[PDB]
């Protein structure tokens, strides 16, 4: 759904005002690079998140089935200073995943804004009905979304 | 013919009555400080100060911030915007003439490049602690202030008022230059690096001293905090070597689980001590979360409201552009007066720039909101897990408190309830930010289409209850499928 | 926003229930008062 | 948008094959041992918590004098261009303010007037003219079609400023160029170090030999050799120094560090009682806390600048039981050095024990 | 009371006071030498003033020669007569005032030569003044370029960068007392061919009655190959082992508070960047020697690199040590 909406939008942008698609070539280039690097890092980041939550649960279960033993050995701090490390690894995995997502969103939003500018400027200086200015504006605005 | 500055009219170069009483001379005097700044600062930046006078193999790892850092960035970006507006107005006004009046917009373009170079110069100074050099910036701002002030009073002697756009733009620029000079003065006051005998003793944050802290969000300048630029390296390192647990090194001491657990424990203890004296009052976790993670939620809501306000610039600019492009401009008569403060917003080429800037600002605000509330939710989750563990250690093994299904309850409380609470804390700002946006959208619909917009809003609004019903039925089906 | 409002409200309900469960767990019998005197 | 908000299905994802069978826990991903001095002869530590002594404006100048020739030209050109432009703006402003631009325009509209009696600087009427005048005053061409009259003293003040600033810039740039001309042979260091250091046997005792050679044609005057062993050591009273550097003598018939280096040389240290490597055997030299540093110092006769070249060897580089093939072999009528055989090593038979044990039962 | 007299302060700079020296004559070479070594704040001022003074002096000369000749009168009467009766009679054309004389001097001495004030070929005295001005301007220009060249040359060198610990220790290391201090470097470069020397300044008396006020005694620093050369990348602990001939042999632990001692440390070397030999000095007195301490370790391994921690550079922790003089530990071996 998303890719078809994007394709139809840029198609109508180009048809309404051809001068846009000469500016299409740089933007597309940029997009490709983004679509590369994110997809390479994202998997790795996900491969950490799902991997750092399995031990964090396991630990709890142990310290719930053997609480009497731990309080016998008086080894409580040895377990707390480990639980903290586990939860910190998990939290940093989440934080880096969210930062990667925000990086992607900012980059693609700036690409969308550049598209809006290079379509609006072409449409402002053009010879076509106001309908084909409004269509261009609206579709180049939705591309951003 | 030729390319003059004050125009092609001879009587525009007269300096009989006074130099100040000739507007073009005031424009030139405004153009001067920018070029002075550029010529002072381009050689300094090109040469560098890379003279290895100290062990810098671990001095390049750490940096520092001066007293006024965020305020400086916000003010410089605002000044950039004001200069873009001045460039635009000058170009529009000049295109309604016979000659080319370079005194309308060339000072503004020089000011744009000079302000950009000013912020580059400030960053490159700050990264390598060197406060003395920023004295140069000081001089710049003062000079600029003076010059702009003169322009203002000379406008004010003609009584141009705030109804004329140039007067407003110049006044805004005057006060922004004043604020920036104040920032520089305060930096001089706090660091004591020029006119004092004993400078300050300043060291980088303790976190950059450790070589394992690789999450650099809290430690970087506001333009990199706002674009996640610092991330680039790590992501581009996804090709050379796939990420391991070592690349995402460690957490800064402000985001570790122990610190937030301390904060939440102390807040809960304050609540419980207050409640114990009260006769029949039950404990509350809600108020413990607030007063310990409540400031960043307000900051998220502020960014969210700013993004929601800027979001409406799409429809408005679209309406302006379309209702301007309808009519050909051949009919209109020649008008040689400076463009009206309403005729600035009426253009077809100004509004494109305004829409562009509005989009790139709204997106940044929105992502800032998302990130702040996400980080708060994650810290709260870490604190909650720490608290639940410290309660698990102090538990009784009696069968009147334990039960045939108690490890299951604990497993759910760690694996499900914490995640549900966290993902609520993420979406908390939408509770009191969505109604504002929807109401304002309906207001604009009404003021754009009469009372048919009320019918349209009534039709669309039903989207939420329908989705709620579908969601409930879907959840029940998913539960049966899981069983 | 109209689409996401349903999810936000549902998450609000589940969060309320979760805090209730958390309070119920935090009110339980505990071992001590003999090791507290050192 | 909101990928996995619903979070029910977990806590029962069964253990992977590498989890239950314990194939993953075989990490074998230890970080490499931390070197003290790199193989490239560059010390790499991390000093921290050093009180920053700020900066000094002298540092910008110190950088300016030491720059690549591809940056000296750029700063040269930029400084001169910026100076001409700044003073061009000053001259154009003076012409504007005095009423000379207007006067020239009005008397050139009807150019038959031809009056230039009262002007700060003659024949300056636009900004192009101001730029050309500033070029002719800073570079001291002085064509003389745009004179400096005795009319307005602000112009004379700007002229004095411009002459002095031009002199300052010219002197500084000539100084930079001359300094870069004086340091014309100062390029780089060309001392070649063998890659593997053998531990052979020579005259009945072991050794620790490596090879060192030159590439520059310029001789090295009073060359000196220092060799050190870096390891953590503890006194009997029990004080642990993490990195102790202990000096090991170099074999020489007159007990000196002076090496005469024209053809490549072999540098041996013989493993006697006090030697740090007295108690090391070939089977121990697989995992061992051991880093041997070598420092050669001298003065290149051309420039007369002292040079110090360093290197370091660890347990992996040492080739116990080898020796060095003879690089030098006579040509038809002249000694010759086949530098392609520099670091090449040959294998020979040597005892596998340590010198600690090789002289307690000598007849082996 | 008054602090006891020292030999070398805690930052070098020997605190002696030489007096009665047979003072020599003061030479102009001293003035020139002072000129060639200066601070930029003063270099710029002398640079500017030389040119201003020269332009003004020769402006006065040119104005006087335009006065003595019939020049000013001719150019003042030409305006009245409205005819160029002063084109060729003039000593130097179009010089009719002091402002114009100043402009002409600037043009001649900076070699602009605009050419509105041309050099006529009538008055020989003017030609003499012109030759004199050109020679003087050339000399001054060469001198000032030479000063700037010297500034640029000696620009690279900067201030000292060797860090010494505030006070020393006297520990037991490998079964003997040793006097130790720690030396570190903050510089980025390498001190090529460094060296360490230790001396004891003390008032000594000879059996024959020759009393030496402040005698400097040489202390053999302890190295496993008996040499000075020290390689300095991570801070070192210089040590000296108190043997039968060290002056610190008989000084006990109790009476180290009141004992005429001073240990001077001189550390020399050659920097790599500029090849300018440097010497750094320090001294320790009785009050700043802590018996029975030892310096704490500073370098920790971060599993990728070693990492010196200079915050603990001068830290020193207390340990056990035989609380007696170094003589009693061998003449009375049982202790
Ligand atoms: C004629 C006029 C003349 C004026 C007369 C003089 C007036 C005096 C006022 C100037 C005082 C300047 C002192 C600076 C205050 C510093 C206070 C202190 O530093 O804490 C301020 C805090 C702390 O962050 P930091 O210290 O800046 O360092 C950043 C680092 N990362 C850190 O947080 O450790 O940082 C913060 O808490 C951030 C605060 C941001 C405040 C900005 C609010 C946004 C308002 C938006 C305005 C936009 C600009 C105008 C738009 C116009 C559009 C046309
Ligand atoms: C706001 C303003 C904007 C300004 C925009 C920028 C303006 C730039 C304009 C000019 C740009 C020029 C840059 C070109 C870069 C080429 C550099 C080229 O000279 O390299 C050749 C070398 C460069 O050695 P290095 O890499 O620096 O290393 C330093 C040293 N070798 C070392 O290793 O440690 O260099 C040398 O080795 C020495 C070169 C000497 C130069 C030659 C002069 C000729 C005099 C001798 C007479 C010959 C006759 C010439 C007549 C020619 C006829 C026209
Ligand atoms: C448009 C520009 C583009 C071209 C630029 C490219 C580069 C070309 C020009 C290069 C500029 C010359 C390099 C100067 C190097 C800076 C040295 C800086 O240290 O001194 C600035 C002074 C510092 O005083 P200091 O401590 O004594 O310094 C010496 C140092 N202690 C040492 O090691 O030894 O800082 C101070 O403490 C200030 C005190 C006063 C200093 C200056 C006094 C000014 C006197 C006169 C100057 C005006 C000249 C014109 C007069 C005209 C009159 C009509
Ligand atoms: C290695 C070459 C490097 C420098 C090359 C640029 C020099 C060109 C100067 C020039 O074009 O004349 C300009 C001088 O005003 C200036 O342009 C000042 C020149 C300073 C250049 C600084 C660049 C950074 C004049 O501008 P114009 O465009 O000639 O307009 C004249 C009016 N007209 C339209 C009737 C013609
Ligand atoms: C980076 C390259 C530098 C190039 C700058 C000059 C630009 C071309 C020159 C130009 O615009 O002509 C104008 C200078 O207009 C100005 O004053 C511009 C000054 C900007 C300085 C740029 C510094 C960087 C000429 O303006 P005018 O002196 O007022 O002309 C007199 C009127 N008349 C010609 C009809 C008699
Ligand atoms: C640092 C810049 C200094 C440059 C200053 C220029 C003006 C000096 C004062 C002055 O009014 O000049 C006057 C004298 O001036 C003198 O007589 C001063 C001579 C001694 C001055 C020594 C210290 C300088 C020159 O005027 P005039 O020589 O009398 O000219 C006669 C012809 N006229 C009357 C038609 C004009
Ligand atoms: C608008 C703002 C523009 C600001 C001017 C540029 C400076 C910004 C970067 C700061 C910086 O110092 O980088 C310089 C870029 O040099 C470069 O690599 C580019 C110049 C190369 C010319 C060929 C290096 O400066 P450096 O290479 O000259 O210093 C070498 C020894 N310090
Ligand atoms: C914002 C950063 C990007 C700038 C976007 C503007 C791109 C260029 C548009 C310029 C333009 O065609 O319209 C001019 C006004 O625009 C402006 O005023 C934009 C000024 C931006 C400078 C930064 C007046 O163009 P015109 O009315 O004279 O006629 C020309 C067609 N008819
Ligand atoms: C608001 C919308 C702005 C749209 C353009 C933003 C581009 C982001 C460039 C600025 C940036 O990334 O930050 C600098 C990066 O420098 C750089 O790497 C050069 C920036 C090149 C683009 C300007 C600061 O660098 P830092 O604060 O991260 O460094 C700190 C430790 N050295
Ligand atoms: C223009 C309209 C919006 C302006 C908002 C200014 C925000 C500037 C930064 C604010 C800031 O950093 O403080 C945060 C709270 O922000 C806030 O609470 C901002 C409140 C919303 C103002 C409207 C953190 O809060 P904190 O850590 O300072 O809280 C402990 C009190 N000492
Ligand atoms: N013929 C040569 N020319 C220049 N440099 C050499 C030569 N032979 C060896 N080197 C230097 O020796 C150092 C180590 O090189 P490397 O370990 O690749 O081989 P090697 O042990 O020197 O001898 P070989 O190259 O024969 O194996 C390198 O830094 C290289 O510069
Ligand atoms: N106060 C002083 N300043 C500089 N040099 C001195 C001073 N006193 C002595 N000298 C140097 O010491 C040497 C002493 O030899 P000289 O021939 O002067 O014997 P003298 O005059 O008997 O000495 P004095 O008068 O010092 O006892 C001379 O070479 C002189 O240069
Ligand atoms: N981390 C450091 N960075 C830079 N210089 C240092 C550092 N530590 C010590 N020094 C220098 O070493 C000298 C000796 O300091 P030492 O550690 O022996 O005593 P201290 O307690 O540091 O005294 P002070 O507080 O006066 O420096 C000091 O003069 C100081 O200049
Ligand atoms: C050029 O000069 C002035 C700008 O101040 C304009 O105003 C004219 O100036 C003369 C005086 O010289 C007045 O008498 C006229 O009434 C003014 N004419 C007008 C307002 O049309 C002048 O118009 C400018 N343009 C020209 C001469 O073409
Ligand atoms: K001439």
């Amino acid at each position: 759904r998303s890719t078809l909406l994007c394709l139809s939008a840029i198609g109508m942008i180009s048809y309404a005002t051809p001068v846009f698609l000469i500016a299409l070539a740089p933007l597309g280039v940029a997009f490709y690079f983004i679509q590369k690097y994110f997809r390479v890092a994202s998997k790795d980041l996900q491969e950490l998140d799902d991997s750092t939550q399995l031990p964090l649960l396991c630990h709890f279960s142990e310290t719930a089935e053997g609480l009497t033993t731990i309080r016998a050995f008086r080894h409580e701090t040895r377990f707390k200073q480990r639980m903290l490390e586990l939860t910190d690894t998990n939290n940093i995995a989440y934080l880096f995943l969210s930062a990667a997502n925000r990086w992607l969103e900012v980059r693609t939003d700036y690409l969308g804004a550049c598209i809006v500018l290079t379509a609006s400027i072409a449409s402002i200086s053009g010879s076509s009905n106001s309908g084909l200015v409004g269509l261009g504006l609206l579709y180049a605005l939705t591309i951003t979304n | 013919m030729s390319l003059s500055f004050c125009g092609n009219n001879i009587s525009s170069y007269n300096i009989y009555h006074g130099v100040l009483q000739n507007p073009c001379f005031v424009d030139a005097l405004n153009l001067v400080p920018h070029v002075f700044l550029l010529f002072i600062t381009f050689p300094i930046l090109f040469i560098g100060w890379g003279s290895q006078s100290s062990k810098v193999q671990i001095h390049h790892n750490t940096w520092l911030h001066f007293p006024g850092h965020n305020l400086r960035w916000i003010l410089t970006f605002a000044l950039l915007f004001v200069h873009v507006c001045e460039i635009a107005e000058g170009i529009v006004s000049d295109s309604q003439r016979a000659s080319r009046h370079l005194h309308l917009f060339m000072p503004a373009v020089m000011g744009f490049v000079a302000t950009t170079t000013s912020i580059v110069y400030y960053h490159n100074i700050e990264t390598s602690n060197f406060p003395k050099l920023l004295l140069a910036l000081f001089l710049y701002w003062v000079m600029a202030f003076i010059t702009k002030t003169i322009k203002l009073v000379k406008y004010w002697q003609l009584g141009w008022g705030m109804s004329d756009l140039r007067f407003c733009i110049t006044g805004v620029m005057v006060i922004l230059n004043g604020l920036l000079m104040a920032v520089e003065i305060n930096v001089i006051r706090v660091r004591r690096y020029v006119f004092f005998m004993n400078p300050q003793k300043v060291k980088p944050p303790e976190d950059l001293q450790d070589l394992g802290v690789r999450f650099l969000q809290p430690f970087v300048n506001l333009l990199s905090k706002a674009t996640y630029w610092w991330m680039n390296t790590l992501i581009i390192s996804a090709h050379r070597k796939p990420i391991d647990l070592k690349a995402i090194g460690k957490l800064p001491i402000a985001m570790r689980a122990v610190t937030n657990y301390v904060c939440l424990k102390e807040a809960y203890e304050e609540q419980k001590k207050k409640a114990a004296d009260h006769p029949n009052r039950t404990p509350s976790i809600w108020l413990a979360m607030y007063r310990a993670f409540g400031r960043p939620i307000l900051l998220s809501s502020t960014f969210r409201y700013l993004a929601d306000l800027l979001g409406f610039a799409g429809p408005l600019c679209i309406s302006g552009i379309v209702q301007r492009v309808n009519e050909p401009k051949n009919n209109t008569t020649r008008f040689s007066e400076t463009l009206s403060s309403k005729e600035f917003l009426e253009n077809a080429h100004v509004l494109a720039v305004l829409l562009f800037l509005a989009l790139i600002l709204q997106r940044t605000f929105l992502q800032a909101s998302y990130y702040v509330t996400i980080e708060t939710g994650i810290n709260l989750r870490g604190a909650l897990l720490a608290m639940i563990y410290n309660k698990i250690l102090r538990l009784s093994t009696s069968n009147l408190s334990m039960g045939e299904m108690t490890l299951g309850q604990i497993n759910n409380l760690v694996a499900i309830e914490t995640n549900q609470l966290m993902w609520f804390l993420f979406l908390c700002p939408n509770l009191w930010a969505m109604p504002v946006q929807i109401i304002m959208g309906v207001i604009l619909l009404y003021n754009l289409l009469g009372s048919s917009a009320l019918v349209g809003a009534a039709v669309i609004v039903l989207l939420a209850p329908i989705q709620y019903f579908i969601a409930t039925k879907l959840a029940e089906a998913q539960k049966s499928t899981l069983d | 926003p109209l689409f996401l409002l349903s999810t936000v409200v549902r998450f609000a309900v589940k969060a309320i229930i979760s805090v209730q469960k958390l309070n119920e767990f935090l009110l339980s019998d505990e071992i001590g008062e003999d090791s507290w005197r050192t | 948008m909101l990928a996995r908000k619903s979070i029910i299905p977990e806590e029962y994802v069964l253990a992977r094959i590498a989890a239950e069978n314990l194939r993953k826990p075989r990490i074998r991903d230890r970080l490499p041992k931390a070197r003290f001095i790199a193989k490239s002869g560059a010390c790499n530590l991390a000093h921290k918590n050093i009180r920053e002594q700020g900066r000094f404006l002298q540092d910008i100048f110190t950088t300016l004098v030491d720059l690549k020739w591809r940056h000296t030209l750029v700063i040269f050109t930029m400084s001169f261009l910026c100076s001409w432009l700044l003073f061009a703006i000053m001259w154009w402003l003076v012409a504007f303010a005095h009423g000379d631009i207007y006067a020239y325009m009005e008397k050139g509209i009807t150019e038959k007037s031809g009056l230039e009696s009262a002007v700060c600087v003659t024949n300056v009427r636009s900004f192009t003219s101001a730029f050309l005048f500033s070029i002719e005053v800073q570079v001291t061409i002085g064509f003389g079609g745009r004179m400096m009259t005795e009319e307005c003293p602000l112009a004379i003040t700007v002229l004095i400023l411009q002459n002095i600033v031009g002199l300052i810039i010219n002197a500084v740039m000539l100084g930079c160029i001359f300094m870069k001309t004086a340091q014309a042979h100062r390029r780089a260091e060309t001392l070649i170090f063998s890659r593997h250091a053998v531990i052979a046997v020579r005259n009945g005792k072991l050794c620790f030999m490596f090879r060192v050679g030159d590439l520059r044609k310029s001789m090295i005057i009073s060359a000196s050799v220092r060799i050190q062993v870096v390891k953590k050591t503890t006194t009997p009273e029990g004080e642990v120094v993490p990195i102790h550097q202990q000096d090991i003598p170099v074999d020489n018939p007159i007990e000196s560090n002076n090496i005469f280096l024209v053809a490549p040389l072999i540098i041996c240290h013989v493993i006697d009682k006090r030697s740090p490597l007295y108690d090391i055997s070939a089977t121990d030299l697989v995992n061992q806390d051991l880093e041997v540093i070598v420092i050669l110092e001298g003065v290149v006769e051309t420039t007369g600048i002292t040079t110090q070249a360093r290197t370091s060897y660890i347990a992996e580089e040492i080739q116990w039981g080898h020796r060095f093939v003879s690089i030098v072999t006579e040509e038809e009528g002249v000694y010759s050095v086949d530098y392609s055989k520099f670091g090449n090593t040959v294998r020979v038979a040597a005892p596998r024990c340590s010198a600690r044990e090789l002289d307690e039962k000598p007849s082996i």
